[PDB]
């Protein structure tokens, strides 16, 4: 793994033309990115897939799964944190 | 939230 | 990531490293706040896990880092280990992150709102930048 | 388990069920005594988890089970995410299991013990039966 | 998955004829068995992996990783627990 | 250990 941070722009897809790709593997909260020449590898998982909206920075996805070897050529998969919101809301709400 | 006091170079 | 570019230091305030108590980073999460970590529920975080933010060259001695405790896992019970969906899990911090030019929050978004595909986004991390 | 055979009943004595709270099957485990369970480190198994011993039928209402709370959770720290290398974490149970016909330890080899290759071995579980 | 409890008896492999299917994916605490006409899949992982000696049966493999698809021509990778037991004997003894 | 009281039937 590198030692300084490392970033990357990227696309995002449609869960349709995702399952191209992947198929069935995609789920309602699964969203993909990438194919674009670029993409998340080991050790990138649990972190940001961030878009800049109205001027900040939100977290749309969340680094998942992909590519066994990281092909630039293939989208990878993030958590849709547009369908896990509410339990985020109600996680720390209660905690 | 999403406002990085050094902003982000691309 | 491949392919990716070297960030600019303390740009992506929010972007945390797990690291295991070898020292060994495993995981990437954002802090959501100052007491909230979000992550995947797939990266199997445990309480002898920390957290370190405001971090930019892992090989570095000189930054001025903030290791802190987990204090409790949140998995989201939604999340199917067999298809690796609902890959969401929550980290409780013992101890608050001390906000400051290189340790901020990330924005949540509405449950609403929409991200058309199409659209260009960002992603960071210390994952493999070659296979 | 692709292409397995239904198990005789409680001849597997100790192998355990890792439920979510939703009640959901997402890893197996094994019982090395009454106080430790051994799985694999990637199931990402938390302490809202819970053990299921001497179990058969998961769809069953009349089978004596014993569902068993987790107290902590050691992941082996040599265990690697990147290439999932070292898989394997121990867990402390809060209440000792009660061994009986049905509920059992497992044996554990000496790090000398050999295995040939060419050995015939046996796996069991509860995971899917096609894909 | 299936509600009853499945068994399978399969074939220890050594490292060297498995890492033709999987290469260096394999490592020194890794354990094939399988390609035998079944597999271990999804939901099977963290469980056992068994071996009668001497009459009893041990612990040597705990279910890990494998095919995407749970390929019954394709070994099956499990922990190798022999080179992971001094850590259990250590991990027991502290606490 | 590894000696269970109903014997696997394999």
């Amino acid at each position: 793994t590198p030692d300084r941070l490392q970033q990357a722009s990227l696309p995002l897809l449609s869960n349709t033309n995702c399952k191209k790709y992947w198929g069935t593997k995609i789920k309602d909260a699964m969203i993909c990115a990438g194919a674009s020449g670029v993409s998340s590898c080991m050790g990138d998982s649990g972190g940001p897939l961030v878009c800049k909206k109205n001027g900040a920075w939100t977290l749309v996805g969340i680094v998942s799964w992909g590519s066994s070897t990281c092909s630039t050529s293939t989208p990878g998969v993030y958590a849709r944190v547009t369908a896990l919101v509410n339990w985020v809301q109600q996680t720390l709400a209660a905690n | 939230c999403g406002v990085p006091a050094i902003q982000p170079v691309l | 990531i491949v392919n990716g570019e070297e960030a600019v230091p303390g740009s992506w305030p929010w972007q945390v490293s797990l690291q295991d108590k070898t020292g060994f980073h495993f995981c990437g999460g954002s802090l959501i706040n100052e007491n909230w970590v979000v992550t995947a529920a797939h990266c199997g975080v445990t309480t002898s896990d920390v957290v370190v933010a405001g971090e930019f060259d892992q090989g570095s001695s000189s930054e001025k880092i903030q290791k802190l405790k987990i204090a409790k896992v949140f998995k989201n019970s939604k999340y199917n280990s067999l298809t690796i969906n609902n890959d969401i899990t929550l980290l409780k911090l013992s101890t608050a992150a001390s906000f400051s030019q290189t340790v901020s929050a990330v924005c949540l978004p509405s449950a609403s709102d929409d991200f058309a595909a199409g659209t260009t986004c960002v992603t960071t991390g210390w994952g493999l930048t070659r296979y």
